[PDB]
């Protein structure tokens, strides 16, 4: 009964198409994330400034044009920020990792061959091939 | 019960980032609201004016113009948002907690869950034919 | 707005009559609250492709008629239909768990399975207490109104004259020639039109055949090419020329 | 639900710090941030200079100037990560819990499990 349910799952699945492009383009869009954020934001770190200038119109109000404007928060804001982006490239350098996995060699049939080429090891030879790219999850857990 | 569709699920999700805009827009507003007010007076080189004003007066102007000269809505905008996104939790969460076609709900996803359960349908869907099963499947089945 | 202008009667107290008022906040407000609607017309949005789901493609027995038409692409063709639109939402869900619930559904598929409890629940010590009569062993389905054969009828070879009143069992199992005592059949109030390769088995088997109170159309005609029947019942063939 | 690889996992603990440290900058940005300011006007010998100012022209001048002359993202720093690192969290956790790709995954590792647990195949896997 068992073989049955796998035997509808060699049915029904039809070679798993929509886990790996919905896998896909959420691994893409998260890269792209990653880039943009850290081109502006690399952009923007000197914009924090502990000590800034002000001039405005206040001179109706106060009789004065220009201020001397001590923040005194932006080397805590900055120390953290640059701590910050250097976990976010920590972070992005990880999903470069798992894109290139995705381009290297990991396909619809790999694991396919996987099954094939490990069951000529096993020397139960003719083995046919449900879905690769969930297999290749658990290739990436255990051949066990 | 997890017979919702996708766009149920980006209904709560959505409603519970909603409800957390406004907690923190609530909290934010109770504690650290205020308003600055000085008067419009007109309407060695420089040197700062003065007003014969107090401590006092800057915190009763400060209450009188809070309170009348500005808009309910920037006053009340946290509170308008969270009694009314109660309102959409209240429609999907009361459209599945209303009584008799929930009674109807529960009694389908009972039958449901069976219906998937039954390996019999596994061994009458897998296929002059034979085939010998055991006694109480067939009970569960009748 | 972040900077607002206040005029009010307050002069008598401080002698002034405008303030120009910050509001130290109005642009977090500002930028949350555009930040807001953002979420709402994309949160509405998708309710308005809800709807249109609802008004485009939905209906009260569409469902019901992607159950029968996956019930002649499934090989069991006709089966009921039990409310759709809730059957819709886990049509979205998949149709895989569709696909359960219209085969569960069949009757074809529910008479097998209270055939196979037939088959289980008549048991040898039934017949075996139903044995020996007349003048011979004899067994009755018989004005039992059974709906089935039992499979343990071919365990017990003992049997040689078989009564099968009141039977809707087109078909006999093959393995019924294990019986070779078995040599008078009393096939009447049924339409058994086996559609098996028995018939030869019983071809050289049997001598008796009954069918009584059978009408025009039941009488089952593959069945009398057996060339080794010896007597012949036929009692109730109200028939003109 | 363990079918996450490893650098998902190392994706879920950079996701929490993240956050950790968004939090940490939103309530310290909420309940201790203000701004300085006072004017430059130039432009027995220590004495100390004065200004004619009151209290809340000197506070005026700090929401006025707070808000103009200075930069967006060192005012929303925090919130800008809050709401960034939800991007991310949203988007591993949306692929895991996508329903129709949800009722593949769950259906899948449900015979899995099976064929973990199948004494036969352990001992004909044996053999």
């Amino acid at each position: 009964a068992l073989f049955e349910k796998v035997k509808k799952f060699r049915t029904h699945v039809e070679e798993g198409d929509i886990v790996y492009r919905l896998y896909m383009r959420q691994t893409i869009i998260k890269v792209i994330k990653f880039i943009l954020i850290i081109c502006y934001t690399v952009y923007y770190v000197h914009n924090i400034k502990f000590d800034v200038d002000c001039t405005v119109d206040i001179e109706s109000l106060t009789g004065y044009r220009t201020y001397r404007c001590a923040h005194p928060l932006a080397t805590l804001f900055k120390i953290l920020a640059s701590f910050y982006i250097s976990l976010v490239i920590f972070y992005g350098l990880i999903c470069m990792y798992t894109l290139w996995w995705m381009l290297r060699r990991s396909l619809k049939k790999y694991s396919f061959e996987s099954i094939r080429e490990e069951s000529s090891y096993s020397d139960i030879p003719d083995v046919k091939n449900d879905f690769a790219f969930m297999l290749h999850l658990i290739d990436q857990y255990d051949p066990l | 019960r997890i017979l919702k569709p996708w766009w149920d699920v980006f209904t709560d999700y959505i409603s519970i980032v909603m409800l957390m805009i406004a907690v923190f827009g609530g909290t934010l507003q109770v504690t650290q609201d205020k308003m600055i007010c000085l008067p419009c007076k007109w309407v060695t080189g420089p040197t700062g004016i003065k007003y014969d004003l107090d401590r006092h007066q800057y915190n009763y102007v400060d209450a009188v113009c809070y309170e009348n000269r500005l808009h309910w809505f920037a006053k009340y905008f946290p509170y308008l948002v969270l009694l009314h996104t109660l309102i959409f939790l209240a429609c999907s969460n009361f459209w599945f907690k209303f009584p008799r076609t929930s009674s109807k709900l529960e009694h389908f996803v009972s039958i449901l869950l069976k219906c998937f359960d039954s390996p019999w349908t596994t061994r009458a869907l897998s296929e002059s034919e034979t085939g010998v099963l055991d006694k109480k499947e067939g009970e569960q089945a009748k | 707005k972040f900077d607002v202008d206040c005029t009010v009667d307050i002069e008598s107290l401080t002698g002034y009559r405008t303030y120009r008022c910050a509001h130290p906040l109005a642009t977090l407000f500002k930028i949350l609250a555009s930040f807001y609607i953002s979420l709402v017309i994309f949160y509405g949005l998708i309710c308005m492709y809800t709807l249109w789901w609802m008004l485009r493609r939905s209906l009260k027995k569409y469902s019901f008629e992607s159950i029968r038409e996956e019930s002649s692409y499934s090989d069991i063709p006709d089966v009921k239909n039990d409310f759709a639109f809730m059957l819709h939402l886990i049509d979205q869900y998949d149709p895989l768990y569709s696909k359960r619930f219209a085969v569960f559904l069949s009757e074809v598929s529910e008479n097998k399975l209270r055939q196979l409890n037939l088959n289980n629940e008549w048991t040898l010590d039934k017949l075996r207490q139903r044995l020996t009569k007349n003048a011979q062993d004899k067994l009755e389905l018989h004005l039992f109104m059974l709906s089935g054969i039992p499979d343990t009828v071919f365990d017990l070879v003992e049997l040689e004259v078989l009564k099968l009143e009141l039977i809707p069992d087109v078909t006999i199992p093959p393995s019924i020639a294990q019986l070779t005592g078995l040599k008078e059949l009393w096939l009447y109030h049924t339409a058994a039109k086996i559609e098996a390769p028995a018939l030869a088995f019983l071809r050289e088997n049997l001598r008796a055949l009954h069918i009584k109170f059978t009408d025009i159309k039941e009488i089952p005609l593959w069945i009398y090419s057996l060339k080794t029947l010896e007597e012949l019942h036929l009692t109730g063939n109200l028939s003109a020329e």
